[PDB]
RNA sequence: UUAUGCUAUCAGGUGGAUGGCUCGGCUCAAGAGCUUAUGAAGGACGUGCCAAGCUGCGAUAAGCCCGGGGUAGGUG
RNA sequence: GAGUGUGACAGUCACUUAGAUGUACGCCAAAAGACCGGAACAUGUCCCUGAGUACCGUGCGUUGGAUAUCGUGCGUGAAUCUGGGGGGCACCAACCUCCAAAACUAAAUACUCCUUGAGACCGAUAGCGAAAUAGUAGGGUGACCGAACGCUGAAAAGUACCCCGAGAAGGGAGGUGCAAAGUGCCUGAAACCUGAUAGUGAUGGAACGAUACGGCAUGAAAGGAUCUCUGGCAUGAAGGA
RNA sequence: GGUGGCAAUGGCUAACCUUUUAUCUGGGCAGCCGAAGCGAAAGCAACAUGUGCGCAGCCUUUUGGCGAGGCACGACGUAU
């Protein structure tokens, strides 16, 4: 959250880079599915360990797959077959941007998770 | 003299007399006075610290140690405070006690308000100020324009006026500027497109207002920048007939 | 000055680099030497040594604001449309202490009946009203 | 018009002044009426020294249904007792109401050009 | 095969200019405005698994407890 | 349709924005109740109403305060409503005006550690000294003086394996990456240094160039194509064999 | 000084209010300058043109005429 009480860059990058962790959970929003914004009201939701989202920008446009992990001082996902093989040939994952990925199923193992996307 | 009010569907439904304001002379020159005198007492207050450059106890060596006789640190020979000294005071910066207003008397800002609002009614200012537009000057609207309370609305009377060109103009030559004006916030360099003036206070203000480029003022709001953006007249502009009315007297 | 236009010439318009350092190439500062090197200046400028005269307390001294015979003439059938005066039986009846003034003088010509009434009159003044028909009064 | 009338016209700001200056030359060519050209290099000097007339002068010297030109502005001290026309640059309120009043007109210098071109019996008054 | 050199360009080294970027600075405005013997501010020393500085904290020591907001990560 | 982020320029991807919601402790707060109580007049050999005070003399400071500022050192020092003070020298008179020498009193005002906003401000030798492991490193016995240092990439994918090497250096080869951008890594100027190429060069004279004409080299683009070279013909000013 | 607004029935407002976030619009006559000078002061207080020359411009018989502004007088106010 960052208001229209300053429209200077300076301002909003301050407020952004030095933003508090729990204002951080809410940077990893992606854009719902049809169906998912259709079946919760809401446009849009966090990014979460678990849940299913098709990669829609970037080297790995189409790929669906499970997000393996978060960060939130970095705001970056990292999805199951979006990995980058290094020079040994091991596979390690490339660290994804929640805002270029749409999630299409929600992991709901958290009762807690349906408020925590609206209201 | 006259001119034909246009329905929200754009067909002329009657006649209004334009007012006094509308027959005056065109004057660039105070339309430039009164738009440089608004844009300057904008300004804002600027400049270095107090002392900077100057906090610092340095003292020359004089001569006889083969050295310019610059002050120089108590203990060191790095030169300090003086002008052309690296970290030194700036010689003749900015003040913050620098006056920038500027004044013109209320009589001849009134002939320059004036002068801009009779060009809004010159087809020859308003095309070569850079508006597109497919109307007849002056643009007078029944008072309905005035309690319409969406966007949408909006764009639905000014394509019927022949207006949205202008608007779509300003919308697309959006561009983002050259230089430095970037970092402060002044990321893009907008257009202006149209003016809507209003009677007074009414839903249109919001209705119109996040059209790009475009201007919802009322009749007391109304200035000599609105009227003639960067001192060249000749702005679009959309009366309604309430607009026209308080205009008799409004600025003679 | 025109800065940008000196930029290149080095001095910058004063003559010799010399030139343009302290008050010494000016004589000193503000109106200094007035009695010695810049005797000649001082008288031009006025600022010549000497007083002269005295002052009484603005308590007890006073200025009069005045109106000559002329402007009031030429200019009554304004102030009547205006409603500092009025027309009595043809005769303009213009009180100066609603006008702001307290002495009318005696310039100009008085072509119509005024009948002024006013702190004081200069003498021609007296005259040339009384002459045009109307009269003068005092204010008690 | 040569590059010293171009300095003073192109000096000036407003362009009813401008225009005027250009028209008064074209039109003491073609006219042949050094009048046209005369009131044109008295618009190009400095704005400083316009004249600034008051009524009194214009009823001092003039008499009935006498045309005049005042390559300046009309002020109003003073009264004006007998019809006279006037071609001024402005004109006060108060100069108006009077010349207006007394049975006089307040033309301008364009359409006393265009009354008559040839500036027969137009007397200058500064 | 003319060395030692001279002039111009090119390649490279050194160097850190220029450009572009900036979570910093500066100025102005609008707010808000006391605290400490119930021991303040400030300082010293300690405090981390691997931790030297800074920052935080005080032998309960990058921390402990309760309520609310937040919700899936966290460990300056 | 303020803006910022996101692999290049985003109203519709994310945070937002416009606009609505909610909020513990607190703060202000109207209706309605409880409480001490307020205001005029008549009468007057009546009572009370601020002392080292007001004033004054003299010295000094201060002031625009001038014989007419305020202060305070010394000295002196009242009156009591039939009274006292003031009205820019003193005193007399008239008129006008006030009641000191005891006390409190919101608001309008000032300021900027701090919070928010903004900016024709600066843009890393600038802007704070400090884009802060910055009042730090360092300097001074001390009072105190006081720096420099920003940037890989979209993603570490931060170079596997092999050869040389004493090597946990480095080099080569080979990879990663759109691009080495290869870690104080964006761009990467000049001075300076190394090498190459062109011209010149061990008989040669110095403001390092300007001008003209030649040798050698170059002359891809951005410069010419009745342009360049070489001639003929016509007309030809000054001049003129 | 150049360029403008308004103009003797003059010009402009200052603080401040109106800001709905510094702009802006509309107010704001307090005050300042101009409007009468001369004089230390008390004080007193002037030409809305009496005459001449004459530029531009206009008219003209091309030599003159009218002639704003300008110039030179005359008159007047006041101090001495
Ligand atoms: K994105
Ligand atoms: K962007
Ligand atoms: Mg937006
Ligand atoms: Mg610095
Ligand atoms: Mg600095």
């Amino acid at each position: 959250m960052i208001a229209m009480v300053s429209k200077q860059p300076r301002k909003q990058r301050k407020a952004r880079y030095a933003a508090p962790l729990h204002i951080r959970q809410k940077f990893m929003g992606a854009r719902l599915s049809e169906a998912l914004t259709k079946e919760y009201g809401t446009r849009s939701a966090a990014v979460i360990t678990g849940d299913t989202v098709k990669v829609m920008r970037g080297d790995f446009k189409g790929t669906e797959g499970k997000v393996q992990s978060v960060s939130l001082m970095d705001g970056t996902i990292t999805v199951d077959g979006v990995i980058s093989t290094k020079v040994d040939g091991t596979e390690v994952p490339r660290p994804l941007n929640p805002s270029n990925v749409m999630i299409t199923k929600l992991e709901m193992k958290d009762g807690r998770r349906a408020s925590s996307i609206k209201k | 003299a006259t001119a034909k009010t246009i329905d929200l569907t754009g067909k002329a439904v009657g006649e209004v007399e334009l007012p006094a304001v509308f027959d005056a002379d065109y004057r660039p020159d105070l339309i430039k006075k009164a738009v440089l005198a608004a844009q300057a007492n904008r300004l804002q207050p600027y400049g270095p610290r107090l002392y900077s450059g100057m906090e610092t106890s340095a003292r020359g060596w004089g001569s006889g140690r083969g050295v310019s006789h610059v002050p120089r640190l108590v203990n060191s020979s790095r030169a300090a405070r003086v002008p052309h000294a690296k970290g030194g005071r700036r010689a003749h910066p900015p003040k913050p006690e620098a006056d920038r207003s500027e004044k013109v008397n209320t009589k001849e800002r009134r002939y320059a308000i004036r002068s801009a609002i009779a060009a809004t009614t010159d087809p020859t200012l308003v095309s070569l100020r850079g508006h597109i537009f497919e109307a007849e000057l002056p643009i007078v609207a029944v008072n309905d324009l005035e309690s319409l309370e969406r966007t949408k609305q909006v764009i639905e009377f000014l394509e019927a006026a022949g207006l949205y060109e202008d608007v779509l103009r300003a919308k697309y030559g959006r561009h983002i500027r050259a230089g430095r004006g970037k970092l402060r916030g002044r990321k893009y360099k907008h257009k202006k497109s149209v003016l809507i003036v209003a009677g007074e206070n009414t839903p249109i203000l919001k209705a119109a207002r996040n059209l790009s480029g475009v201007d919802v003022v009322t009749v007391d709001s109304l200035n000599a920048e609105l009227l003639a953006p960067g001192t060249h007249a000749g702005r679009l502009t959309v009366w309604t007939e309430s607009a026209i009315g308080k205009l008799e007297g409004a600025f003679q | 000055m025109d800065t940008k236009k000196f930029r290149g010439s080095r001095t910058c318009g004063g003559g010799t680099h010399k030139n343009r350092r302290g008050a010494g190439n000016r004589g000193g500062r503000g109106k200094a030497g007035g009695c010695k090197h810049h005797f000649v200046r001082a008288m031009m400028r006025g600022y010549s040594y000497g007083k002269h005269g005295f002052k009484r307390p603005d308590e007890v001294s006073r200025d009069v604001s005045i109106v000559n015979v002329g402007e009031l003439d030429e200019l009554a059938s304004y102030l009547v449309e205006e409603g500092l005066a009025e027309v009595k039986d043809g005769a303009y009846h213009i009180n100066l202490e609603n006008l702001g003034i307290e002495k009318v003088l005696g310039s100009g010509r008085v072509t119509k009946n005024l009948v002024v009434t006013s702190e004081e009159f200069s003498a021609s003044a007296r005259e040339k009203i009384e002459n045009a028909g109307g009269s003068c009064i005092d204010a008690e | 018009m040569g590059k010293k009338s171009l300095v003073k016209l192109t000096r000036k700001t407003n362009p009813r002044i401008v225009s005027l200056i250009l028209t008064l030359k074209e039109r003491a060519n073609g006219d042949s009426a050094p009048i046209w050209k005369d009131i044109a290099k008295r618009l190009e000097a400095p704005s400083r020294n316009y004249a600034a007339v008051n009524i009194s002068k214009i009823n001092r010297h003039t008499a009935e249904d006498d045309v005049l030109l005042i390559p300046g502005k009309v002020l109003g001290a003073g009264l004006l007792d007998h019809p006279v026309t006037i071609a001024a640059l402005t004109f006060s309120d108060s100069a108006f109401e009077k010349i207006t009043e007394a049975g006089g007109k307040c033309l301008s210098l364009e359409e006393i050009m265009e009354a008559n071109p040839k500036g027969s019996g137009i007397r200058i008054f500064r």
